[PDB]
């Protein structure tokens, strides 16, 4: 699991973006 | 190495003290960050606990709270919350089951902690005996005071063992904290923590 360095959520592999905010992955 | 954080989402009424609280924490206040597509200020708490770093990633609202209620990309993936109400203020105690209720509906069954903020205050309205939400579920209860840091990590420590699962973890040390801008009295602080425990063994 990788780290969205916007909200700081725990997103999946399989998740492209956040599914907390809609912010892409990098 | 993976690090260990959860999502803490903190709601409540406004005026509360909500933001008042999670800036405490002087690291957490200074690491914080921006999700701007939500209106939402995180703010990474770290603790240091006798099995190591624990970090609470507390989402902040912009005050969308005055205005109605919270859109589900806010209360997304939470895994552990705070609600907090005003003890001055009896209203922001009679919405405390509104939020309950929002909150369950997108977060099935996560530890939540209820906070009496603003304690530090003579003439309080909500007394421990008007608290009683908890009573029911899975609610632990503190007072607190944000203003002078009284119990600020408490809700935290209730909240670490319960996702860990270790009624023995314990904080090694207490985070650094902005000083204490106003003074919670020893004797207030003795009475209502006696007025606390003289009623979960009452009713
Ligand atoms: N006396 C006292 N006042 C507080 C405390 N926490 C917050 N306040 C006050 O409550 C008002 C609203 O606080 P704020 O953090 O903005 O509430 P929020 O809307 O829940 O985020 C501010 O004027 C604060 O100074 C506290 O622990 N003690
Ligand atoms: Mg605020
Ligand atoms: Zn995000």
């Amino acid at each position: 699991s990788w780290q969205c360095d916007t909200c700081l959520l725990q997103n999946k592999v399989t998740d492209n973006k956040c599914i907390a905010c809609q912010a892409a992955k990098l | 190495e993976p690090q260990v954080q959860f999502k803490l989402v903190l709601v409540g009424d406004g005026g509360t003290g909500k933001t008042t609280f999670v800036k405490r924490h002087l690291t957490g206040e200074s690491e914080k960050k921006y999700v701007a597509t939500l209106g939402v200020e995180v703010h990474p708490l770290v603790f240091h606990t006798n099995r190591g770093p624990i970090k609470f990633n507390v989402w902040d609202t912009a005050g969308q709270e005055k205005f109605g209620g919270l859109r589900d990309g806010y209360y997304i993936q939470a895994q552990c919350a705070i609600i907090m109400f005003d003890v001055t203020s009896r209203v922001t105690y009679k919405n405390v089951p509104n939020w309950h209720r929002d909150l369950v509906r997108v977060c099935e069954n996560i530890p939540i902690v209820l906070c009496g903020n603003k304690v530090d205050i003579k003439d309080r309205k909500v007394k421990a005996k008007s608290i009683v939400f908890h009573r029911k579920k899975n609610l632990q209860y503190y007072d607190i005071s944000a203003k002078s840091n009284y119990n600020f990590e408490k809700p935290f420590l209730w909240l670490a063992r319960k996702l860990i699962g270790d009624p023995n973890l314990e904080f090694v040390a207490m985070p650094a904290l902005a000083p204490p801008e106003v003074v919670m009295d020893p004797a207030l602080a003795a009475q209502y923590e006696h007025d606390l425990e003289v009623a979960q063994t009452t009713a």
